[PDB]
RNA sequence: ACAACCAACUUAGAACUGGUACGGACAGGGGGAAUCUGACUGUCUAAUUAAAACAUAGCAUU
RNA sequence: ACUCGUGCCCCGUGUGGCGAAAGGGAAGCCGGUUAAUAUUCCGGCACCUGGAUGUGGGUUUUGCGCGGCAACGCAACUGAACGCGGAGACGACGGCGGGGGCCCCGGGCAGAGUUCUCUUUUCUUCUUAACGGUCUAUCACCCUGGAAACAGUUUGUCUGGAG
């Protein structure tokens, strides 16, 4: 079934606080309710504890992520520029 | 290379293999694996235990460049998979390199 | 308060310097012989199901501690 | 007329920060010889919530190098780093992601955190979720190192000073909106005693500056100048300009 | 290839002699009726002996340099394979599955194993082996 | 079904006035006052509980012999095993690594 | 595949019946068409004002 | 370390107090007893902390236990400094499972109520503490083994070649 047309995770705040406002909360609730795969484990047992914290439920490791998706763009392209940059300085 | 895949198809068309790491330490033990495949995603411990045993076995190690997910994947396998052995290599060349 | 297994641990006990008195309680309802030995710690029960044991131990008893045989409708 | 209560928070009482689920101040390791001269490698134990801090700390367990002792130390998290990881302190550790570095050996262009202001203050600049600070440029013979800051501005800094590679963790937090009276003072009843504020012109002219009326109005300039005296600066104090921004600003 | 055979010197990874060095007397790489897999009997130290100076005594010495040995019958998974080894002709065949049976046996080899183990020690030789593993 | 109360003059629920209700031989139904819980000890690197150790209050176990409060292995508490097996193997590779790189920097780096 | 033994309640269907009555006391929403106004939940003049006032999230400025 | 207190030798980064009869925390239960106290008195049966030295037991005599593949076990089974770790030690809410007590039902025992008529009837009692011994009790962990025709599995989920 659907259960709901639209509104999707964000039906818990029913008719308040405004449809723009819901729906800009429920882009941020679905990453940071959804499960990640471990890079180091390869298990699909990642989830959020804290507000930038990741730990994975079968390896138990935790890294510091964004606060509602494990990865940020910017961190992302931060970790491409700098191996970029550091390659081409050591070699 | 890339055609470590193609190479990994035909071996588990036509020879034997053995996926997972008690059964690979079993294989280096016994003295019939011909060559280990260890996943990137490896635990560092594990991956130099099995470095280590493979050293003593002389058997030749290959660093798969993908994860265990994608490695199972390669073995043909709905499930992941950090390390395996090649008990025989058919038809495949695998052993060549 | 402990429970004995074996008649030669229950003399022994009772051979103790500090086991102070000992007393018989008879359940002739469940044919049962207890014998009890209060010693400084602990109080040490032995059960017999049978009369004869109960009176071959009675009589091999060290005799300088006291024996009692526990009156019905102890008096407060 | 009153003490106002922006005036009232100076005085600490009920304004005073909550610090009972604090456990320790983020700051780099003190500066010395090893990460003077080359590297020292600590092993991250945990990454932990700091409650009234939007970003993830780190504690990181290093070796003494004068005692058998082993030293833990509080790290605020740059993102990327997890639990097991080993990082390096130092003049000559590697250019990656949670090492601590000083600035003169980190080319131009890479972003870092906790900047320090000056060599062993441990970490002033660009610690929070989502910033960091990028190594503009460097001046070798002056011994410095121009960096640009989160908020735009330009500042330089002496090339000694130290910096943890990559950008603090906790991402866009105010990518989502609060939402609720009560998610605002949940925010700040672990931080301070500044939740709600009455607005001035809704008090009385004994309480505020904008004080009454009889409609709710200021009554008179809200720009308030540099040199007002303690009791008047209510409003915008030395604004230089009012207004929607409608284009780009010139100053940064 | 086989590499745990006889002299092949092992870490004990479990049980309580774990991280204990020991040295292969007789590898058993099909299972008997009692132990169905691949095992090895072992003799190793228990009990290091202890560092020694140029400055202590010749009795200190001696009194240091006591090894107390262990016995056992291990899992192969319950070892970790080293690259070293020990060829010692007086541990040729000290075990044979069946001293196991009879605590007598077991002190017989036990006492065996420590005087061979000792005679090697105080020859300077395999310092490896007789050098405690710090974890 | 009679009803019950405190046997202290704590009145208030404050998780160290824990009671359980008993039946006496007297026949009556009282409270009997409990302590807390024990609580078992966690090994130090995993964080698990430690096997074959007495979930007890910290001050008891200073009463328990010492083999209840260990297990006979090395770092028999505090960790829990297979802990000791990963830092049996670890160290040992470590050392090999260490070997093998001195050597092979001895030989390739001073062999002039 | 039937028989025997054990165990509570929950639901559904039918006949008959009386005072056409049955949530028989108790318990227990009146509803609808609109206008002004504050978005909402919340708060205040203890002892004449509970509101359209305050707060709020959101927006903007310094 | 001396007949005798006072002779030295090591470690050092720290170096106060008050503040909870609901936070943390060593240890006591039952029966009886008074006009009025009782987990305090009496009887029985226990526990903790501290200090002392005994008997037995264990271990060893160039030395500091033994067993189990293992998870670990056993009545002990040396251990300074220095260090590491655990416990103390922690939110709110939801459904599920185990246990105690209470409630309810059936039978029996003893007493009481009703009994023109009926009711194998209605009601009450039938108890078992701390402290111990012994055998068990989900989760987890170990060994064998190697899973796709994927399997196991909760009300819900989830778990597995990292087995
Ligand atoms: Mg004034
Ligand atoms: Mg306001
Ligand atoms: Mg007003
Ligand atoms: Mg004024
Ligand atoms: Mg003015
Ligand atoms: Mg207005
Ligand atoms: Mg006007
Ligand atoms: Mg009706
Ligand atoms: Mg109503
Ligand atoms: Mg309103
Ligand atoms: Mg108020
Ligand atoms: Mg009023
Ligand atoms: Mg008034
Ligand atoms: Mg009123
Ligand atoms: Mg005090
Ligand atoms: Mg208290
Ligand atoms: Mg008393
Ligand atoms: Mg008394
Ligand atoms: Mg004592
Ligand atoms: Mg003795
Ligand atoms: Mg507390
Ligand atoms: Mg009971
Ligand atoms: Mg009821
Ligand atoms: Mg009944
Ligand atoms: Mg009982």
């Amino acid at each position: 079934s659907k259960r709901t047309k639209k509104v999707g995770i964000s039906g818990k705040y029913g008719t308040r606080y405004g449809a723009s406002l819901r729906k800009l909360v429920k882009k941020q609730e679905v990453t940071q309710h959804a499960r990640y795969t471990c890079t180091f484990c390869g298990k699909n047992s990642v989830r959020r504890t804290a507000v930038g914290i990741w730990s994975c439920k079968s390896c138990k490791k935790t890294m510091a992520g964004g606060a509602y998706t494990v990865s940020t763009p910017a961190a992302a392209a931060m970790r491409s520029t700098l191996r970029r940059l550091r390659e081409i300085t050591e070699a | 290379a890339q055609s470590i895949g193609a190479k990994l198809a035909l071996v588990i068309k036509s020879g034997k293999v053995v996926l997972g790491y008690r059964s690979t330490l079993k294989a280096l033990r016994s003295g019939k694996a011909k060559l280990i495949l260890i996943a990137a995603n490896t635990p560092p411990l594990r991956k130099s235990e099995l470095e280590y045993y493979s050293m003593m076995s002389k058997t030749p190690v290959h660093h798969y460049s993908g994860t265990n997910i994608e490695l199972g994947t390669a073995c043909g396998k709905l499930f992941r998979c950090s390390t395996m052995a090649i008990l025989d290599a058919g038809d495949s060349d695998i052993l060549a390199d | 308060p402990q429970e004995v297994s074996d008649i030669k641990k229950f003399i022994e006990i009772c051979r103790r310097k500090d086991a102070s008195s000992a007393r018989i309680k008879k359940n002739p309802k469940t044919q049962q012989i207890k014998f009890k030995v209060r010693c400084q710690r602990f109080l040490y029960t032995l059960v017999l199901k049978d009369s004869d044991k109960a009176e071959k131990l009675k009589q091999s008893l060290p005799p300088n501690l006291q024996i009692k045989d526990v009156p019905k409708r102890n008096k407060r | 007329g009153r003490v106002i209560r922006n005036q009232r928070k100076g005085r600490g009482s009920v304004f005073t920060a909550h610090t009972r689920l604090r456990k320790a101040p983020a700051k780099f390791r003190p500066l010395d010889y090893a990460e003077r001269h080359g590297y020292i490698r600590g092993i991250v134990k945990e990454i932990i919530h700091d409650p009234g801090r939007g970003a993830p700390l780190a504690r990181v367990v290093f070796r003494s190098p004068y005692k058998y002792k082993q030293i833990t130390e509080t790290f605020i998290a740059n993102e990327g780093m997890y639990t097991g990881q080993f990082i390096y302190a130092g003049k000559n550790a590697a250019l990656t992601v949670g090492n601590i570095l000083p600035l003169s050996s980190v080319p131009e262009g890479t972003v870092v955190s906790n900047v320090e202001e000056k060599p062993g203050d441990r970490g002033a600049l660009g610690r929070t979720s989502g910033n960091y600070v990028t190594v503009v440029g460097h001046n070798p013979d002056e011994g410095k190192t121009r960096i640009k800051l989160p908020s735009g501005a330009k500042k330089v800094v002496p090339s000694s000073s130290r910096g943890m590679i990559g950008i603090v963790a906790g991402g866009g937090r105010t990518d989502k909106p609060l939402l609720k009276a009560s998610r605002a003072k949940h925010k700040f009843a672990v931080k301070r005693n500044r939740w709600p504020k009455t607005r001035g012109v809704a008090m009385n002219p004994v309480d505020h500056p904008h004080g009454g009326g009889n409609h709710q109005h200021i009554g008179k300039a809200s720009t308030i100048s540099r040199y007002a005296a303690q009791g008047q600066k209510a409003g915008l104090i030395a604004a230089r300009r009012t207004g929607l921004l409608r284009g780009t600003q010139k100053t940064k | 290839m086989k590499f745990l055979k006889t002299s092949r010197v092992c870490l004990v990874t479990r049980g309580r002699y774990a991280g204990k060095k020991v040295v292969i007397i007789q590898p058993v790489d099909q299972g008997t009726k009692s132990h169905p897999y691949g095992h090895a009997l072992v003799a190793g130290i228990e009990r290091y002996p202890s560092k020694i100076t140029r400055r202590m005594s010749k009795a200190r010495i001696e009194k240091r340099s006591k090894i107390k040995p262990f016995i056992k019958v291990i899992n192969y998974n319950h070892l970790m394979p080293t690259r070293y080894t020990l060829e010692l002709e007086g541990l040729k065949a000290v075990i044979n599955a069946d001293t196991f049976k009879e605590p007598s046996q077991r002190e017989e080899a036990k006492k065996t194993v420590k005087k061979v183990l000792e005679d090697r020690y105080n020859s300077g030789k395999n310092r490896w082996f007789f050098t405690p593993l710090r974890f | 079904p009679t009803r019950v109360t405190y046997r202290r003059r704590n009145p208030y629920n404050t998780t160290s006035n824990r009671t359980r209700v008993i039946k006496t031989p007297g026949g009556q139904l009282r409270v009997l006052h409990i302590k807390k819980r024990g609580t078992a000890p966690k090994c130090g690197d995993c964080g698990i509980k430690l096997p074959g150790i007495p979930a007890l209050r910290p001050r008891e176990y200073a009463t328990i012999s010492k083999p209840k409060k260990t297990v006979q292995r090395a770092y028999g508490g505090s960790r829990c095993g297979n802990c000791v097996r990963d830092r049996i193997i670890r160290a040992f590779l470590i050392e090999e690594q260490k070997i093998v790189k001195k050597v092979l920097k001895e030989q390739s780096q001073a062999e002039k």
